[PDB]
């Protein structure tokens, strides 16, 4: 006896979408009869457990319609944005829909139908629809010129309801007021599941095009590999930083490519235990091949197939491989699918899943650059027109310039946070406000940037205390050198690819304690912004075996995320302290890994590496081999003019002018004072002032005398020596 | 290979020599052998003790080494282990000097690969004798400093100037100083003669 | 056409125009599986020669070796960089020889509990003994016989290695069977 | 409901003589029922991972016969060299084996059977045996007038889908010729396992006799020490550089001595779950106590019983060493048990 299934599958109605069939669902005759649904009767078709599309049920052909397969004309699917592969649910309609009185019909192209078509076209299409439901698309309507076609939709309808996706009506010719419209979408109040498009995910153009190539080759031109014979690239791994847009891109491929989408693999599976899940998985890839060109997505491939660190495995990793080895059949016969994986962390998949025949191709989304973020913000803000007023174009380059390090999910977060703060301050400035007068201002957004920290900061931890070159007295020479030697090769990489220049990969900053080394590093990091990733000695090292190696390789892995970029190894002398020159027992692995990586980075690809030390000869000579880190810059004690700039900055709120504290005396008395000590002399002067009479108004020269008599300097057999020697 | 690892202390040298000897005649090279294995006889005593032993046991021994010559390089020859200078491991010894005026002409030509200083600016031939005390990897330094300075004036697309090379002359002092002349000739009166 | 790798035609005499051609392969549109022969293995002529000797000696002529009372060199092991024609050499050895090709798959030969892993190994070696000559391929033998000195090794590794030790050292002196292992 | 064992313990018959019980394997009634091995029917018993021996199943006394145990005669054990305590499979054979036409018989001692025994003796032995397979040894057969005893071997059997370690044949008096031979071993065609013996061990003569003494007196003559008021020596350790033949001695001791043979193959007992390594040792020593005499082998003792004081020996090594110490000398007793260990 026939058994009625609980779930169904969408497949395309094979005939051209015209006539009464445009609102009919051809369903397996056994299913319809078992449902007690007669052919030519109304039923609601929609996703499992959700609202659906009222459509006439018709009996299919058992040889054409497998038991669970259902064919909806593209008109029906476009209402619910149903993709071919969406699992459906069937329910009988209880009440006949009412007749229409007024209908608004428009084109997605936005072209004036009044300028192209006659109303007889709309009469024909609506009569064919029968039971109107807003959101249907009438597709490729050729103009009188013949060289053009138009897309048309029911933008609105009305008559002068349960589980219906949008209010349906019955067309009856002559009695309905057909009206034209320029609207490309249906009435917003219908709350429709609007499609997703490349007009939304824009901001990753080149990888979008590469994805389109990876859909062209396995869907459209599998035949074109039967000749040339060679095995095709039929596994894709779309990796990238979390929140960059990977799932959105997979979703746009699913909805804008017209393949059948085989159901999402997901972290979830029946039982999530070996043996049981092995058959429940193979079924998904057994569903593949039979259908016309398809796309099986295996999103989160690190959660379904983890790395097998030492023994962590059910059977799922080898099960994926053994199944992919049959899924890779194609282009001789059954070349009707491609697999697209997504991941945040590609090195955490079992590496056997990237071998040839398996995911042998990748897309590698990165972090949006300075102009990428303007693309993102423009396309995102385009969803608001009546409530922004402040975008005009400028001030948005300002947001995109100040919003460095946002991955794209954080710009969406920024927009929503700005909206929330706008509402909050609107209801805060007064007890009540007109909701529709609300508008997201640059004041709102620039305030919201304070709260929304980037998601990157929770994995890419960085201090960057926001110093500027105005906060580094003197060191004009060092600012010039840093410009020349890091900022130009960072930003000007293409020009060097033209000019053949060699960028000084690796600059080592060496100098006495308390000079401008890390201060200049921070100022460079924030002033003239670039990505700026650093590590510490005491954090790369862990008690357990091999955890330090993994940390270093992971640091470089994460560093790959952007360019131009400076890696900053402060106190590099505590990464290579020993175990190479002496005590070479079993634990120099950290130096091994770092010294391996330093070679892999290309000379002008965009990444540069900066390091600092006040113990130059403690650095293992392995690092100073040319090609690694051979460039050195000396950061010595400040000269007379530098010290006076430090004094002027740090005595700013001291009324030195009124009190007669002539800086040009302090700047020379403080000879040999290395940076921090010039700053300290001014703190001590202030404390001497406050202790004399709390509630101070100004500080005076006698306080500076007291400060000076208490400060001592560095060691001249260690400073001005052991660096002059290291210069040789 | 000099580093202290399981397969580097006394193994990697053997593997390298086995690959080289197994091949056709070879000119195996030992960049900076002086720094590689120092004298270790009371002055500059490194802690390896293994790699020099591997070389001593490989070069002098049963192996055929038909088509093999071991060339090496050094800038502090006084630091080489005495086990190398004497015939048996190294028995030929010659000296390489920084380029002369015409060698400096053609090294200046070599430095440029995508610049048109000659027709637009100053002739490369003009620079031939201008570079004094600049070693083969230091005329490169003058040219590269000039190239970095080029991207500071126009910043997008330009030739270089004579003053670019003049700044190269200042910013990089005389490289080949008399100190190395004296140190060599002192060592050479020993290497050249029987003393 | 469906579910047929290629559609035949019932050759009948009288009008079938037998036009001979210089092509060395079947029609390309269908892409019937191409054999992985020796002429697709270039770069390892000396190594393939050594492999050929090691396969032939225990496989075809073990009897004359066995007259000396010590077991043939049945066990061959391939190792080297993990990208250089390892599984491809095993596949060509499978294709070219006319010897019954068995296979010791890594994961799929093992079910659960007891008497399943040893049952699989016993059954496969016994079948390789019934049908001769035969080759027993173990690609990535490491994944099933680690040192037992690492935390990776558990019960299953102990089962696989014990069964292999019992079998491979037991059969011999008449069986025309070779066991070829490869490893990264 | 009853649960049939996944693996079975070999054991000997109480009857040491030759009769119609020879080729019979005494299996527990419930196991007979669960594999549907009806009593009297043919079944195959062979070590895990090796081909089986055909044996005809009888029942054991349901209250005194342990579920794990199949009992086999020395004749049948000689085929596969099954040592006591080996873990056997048991599987139904839906077959009737072929009749014999020519059966070849030999003797370990190489003496002429026509001179030593009457052919009616051999005929009766085969007729009662029920089944004939190459490799069987009928030990301790008396010579003429009881002059001595001789061991007789079925060197080969010939007749003019299951898989067997030795071909099964049936003896049908008169119609299957008992042709004599002098080959002291079974036909080399068959790859029958061949017992390792002390004659294969070189040197170590004094050590070999020391092993013989310390294995024989504790297991096969304890009442001599109980008579003398001293305990038996329950322990031997073999030490010396690798490659000197330590495991060879353990294997020959296993294969030569008539005792329950158990083996702790260092890391083979180890588990990552808290108490399971210790539980494996307790089960091994309780089995040795249960079936006596028993020899427990520990090859590379140092792998599972490290110094317990050095740095790398934590709690797990401490607990495994404590288990070994308490199972050798503690509040529990030993029995006729000897532990033989080897270490580098
Ligand atoms: N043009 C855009 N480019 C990138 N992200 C965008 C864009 N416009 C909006 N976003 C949003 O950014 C978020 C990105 O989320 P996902 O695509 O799920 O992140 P993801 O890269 O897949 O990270 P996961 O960790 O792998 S789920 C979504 O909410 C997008 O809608
Ligand atoms: N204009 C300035 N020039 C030099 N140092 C300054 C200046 N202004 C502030 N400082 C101080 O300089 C210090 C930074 O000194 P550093 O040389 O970077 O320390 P370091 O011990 O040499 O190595 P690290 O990387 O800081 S651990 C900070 O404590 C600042 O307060
Ligand atoms: N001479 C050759 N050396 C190496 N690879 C070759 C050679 N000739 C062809 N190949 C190709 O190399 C590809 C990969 O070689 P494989 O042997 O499959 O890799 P692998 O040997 O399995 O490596 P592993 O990880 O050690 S098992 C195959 O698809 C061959 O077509
Ligand atoms: N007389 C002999 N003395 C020693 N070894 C022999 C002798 N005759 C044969 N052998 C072989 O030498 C080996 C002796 O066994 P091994 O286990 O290797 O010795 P062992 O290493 O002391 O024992 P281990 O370390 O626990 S495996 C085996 O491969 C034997 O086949």
């Amino acid at each position: 006896k026939f058994k009625l299934p609980a779930e169904f599958i969408t497949r395309p109605h094979p005939s051209k979408d015209h006539g009464k069939e445009t609102c009919t669902a051809y369903i397996h005759p056994n299913v319809l009869s078992s449902l007690e649904i007669n052919p030519g009767s109304f039923c609601t078709v929609g996703k499992i457990g959700e609202n659906g599309i009222l459509v006439i049920a018709r009996a299919g052909d058992e040889e054409v319609h497998p038991v669970n397969v259902i064919t909806l004309s593209t008109t029906i699917r476009s209402v619910g944005n149903l993709i071919l592969g969406d699992r459906l649910e069937l329910k009988k309609a209880q009440v006949q829909p009412p007749y229409a009185t007024k209908v608004t019909v428009g084109s997605l192209q936005g072209y004036n139908i009044l300028e192209c078509m006659e109303e007889k076209v709309i009469q024909k299409l609506l009569d064919d629809s029968g039971v109107i439901m807003p959101g249907m698309i009438f597709q490729n309507l050729k103009t009188k010129a013949g060289d053009e076609s138009i897309d048309v939709v029911i933008t609105d309808a009305s008559d002068d309801n349960l589980f219906y996706l949008s209010p349906p009506f019955i067309f009856r010719k002559g009695s309905t007021h057909i009206t034209f419209s320029k609207e490309t979408q249906a009435n917003r109040k219908y709350n429709l599941p609007e499609p997703l498009s490349y007009a939304a995910v824009g901001g990753l153009d080149k990888e979008i095009e590469s994805l389109k190539s990876a859909i062209e080759i396995p869907l459209h031109q599998p035949t074109l590999f039967s000749s040339f014979g060679v095995s095709p690239p039929r596994g894709i791994l779309l990796h990238g930083p979390p929140g960059t847009g990977k799932t959105m891109l997979l979703r746009v491929v699913a909805n804008t490519s017209n393949a059948h989408v085989l159901t999402i693999n997901g972290p979830s599976i029946v039982s999530k235990y070996l043996g049981e899940t092995e058959a429940a998985l193979r079924d998904i890839f057994n569903e593949a091949r039979k259908y016309q060109p398809s796309i099986i997505f295996i999103d989160e491939i690190d959660s379904i197939a983890p790395n097998r660190a030492n023994d962590d495995s059910g059977e799922v990793e080898s099960r994926v491989v053994a199944t992919l080895l049959t899924l890779m059949d194609g282009m001789g016969a059954a070349g009707k699918v491609v697999v697209i994986a997504a991941t945040n962390r590609p090195n955490s998949v079992d590496p056997a899943l990237r071998r040839p025949g398996r995911f042998d191709q990748e897309v590698e989304i990165g972090i949006p650059d300075v102009d990428a973020r303007f693309d993102i913000l423009t396309k995102q803000f385009s969803r608001m027109s009546s409530d922004r007023h402040v975008l005009d174009s400028e001030a948005i380059k300002y947001i995109a310039s100040k919003t460095h390090g946002y991955v794209g999910a954080d710009l969406t977060a920024l927009c929503r946070e700005s909206v929330m703060k706008t509402i909050q301050r609107g209801l805060g400035t007064d007890a009540n406000i007109d909701k529709f007068s609300l508008k997201v201002t640059l004041k709102d957004v620039e305030s919201a940037m304070v709260d929304i920290r980037p998601s990157a900061m929770r994995e890419i931890f960085l201090e960057m205390p926001k110093v500027y070159w105005s906060d580094i007295g003197g060191q004009e020479e060092l600012k010039t050198k840093m410009k020349e030697m890091i900022q130009l090769p960072l930003e000007a990489s293409e020009t060097f690819a033209r000019l053949g220049i060699s960028a000084p990969k690796g600059v080592l900053l060496y100098g006495p304690p308390g000079c401008s080394k890390t201060l200049t590093a921070k100022a460079l990091a924030t002033e003239s912004g670039i990505n700026f990733l650093a590590v510490k000695g005491p954090e790369i090292f862990n008690k357990y075996v091999g955890e330090s190696e993994r940390a270093i390789r992971e640091i470089f892995r994460k560093a790959r995320s952007a360019a131009p970029s400076i890696i900053f190894f402060d106190e590099i002398d505590a990464l290579s302290p020993d175990r190479d020159g002496s005590s070479t027992s079993a634990a120099n692995h950290v130096l091994t890994s770092l010294l391996n990586e330093i070679d892999g980075v290309e000379e002008l690809k965009g990444v540069v590496i900066v390091a600092a030390t006040n113990r130059p000869d403690e650095i293992d000579a392995a690092l100073l081999r040319p090609g690694r880190l051979d460039r050195h810059i000396y950061v010595g004690p400040p000269d007379v003019n530098a010290r006076l700039e430090i004094l002027k900055k740090c005595t700013k709120k001291f009324n030195t002018e009124e009190s007669g504290v002539d800086l040009h005396e302090l700047a020379d008395r403080t000879e040999g004072y290395s940076g921090a000590e010039v700053v300290l002399l001014c703190q001590e002067a202030g404390l001497a002032a406050i202790m004399e009479d709390l509630d101070v108004a100004k500080v005076e020269l006698r306080h500076f005398e007291k400060a000076f008599k208490g400060i001592a300097r560095g060691i001249t057999p260690e400073m001005l020596s052991y660096y002059e020697e290291f210069a040789l | 290979i000099f580093n202290k690892y399981v397969g580097e202390s006394e193994r990697a040298i053997r593997e390298i020599f086995r690959k080289a000897r197994s091949a056709a005649p070879s000119i195996i090279f030992f960049d900076e052998i002086d720094a590689l294995s120092p004298d270790r006889d009371g002055s500059s005593t490194s802690a390896a003790n293994h790699v020099l032993t591997s070389l001593l046991n490989e070069i002098d021994g049963v192996e055929e080494l038909k088509g093999v010559v071991i060339v090496a390089a050094t800038n502090r020859p006084d630091e080489i282990d005495a086990a190398l200078l004497r015939p048996g491991r190294l028995d030929r010894h010659i000296y390489v000097g920084p380029p002369d005026v015409n060698a400096r002409l053609e090294i200046l030509k070599k430095c440029t690969k995508k610049f048109n200083t000659e027709e637009s600016g100053v002739d490369l031939h003009e620079l031939a004798d201008r570079t004094e005390g600049y070693s083969g990897a230091e005329v490169v330094l003058l040219c590269q400093e000039a190239g970095l300075a080029a991207i500071m004036e126009d910043l997008d697309v330009a030739k270089v100037e004579l003053r670019h090379f003049e700044k190269a002359f200042k910013g990089i002092a005389r490289g080949i100083t008399p100190e190395m002349l004296s140190y060599y000739e002192e060592f050479a009166l020993r290497s050249g003669s029987s003393s």
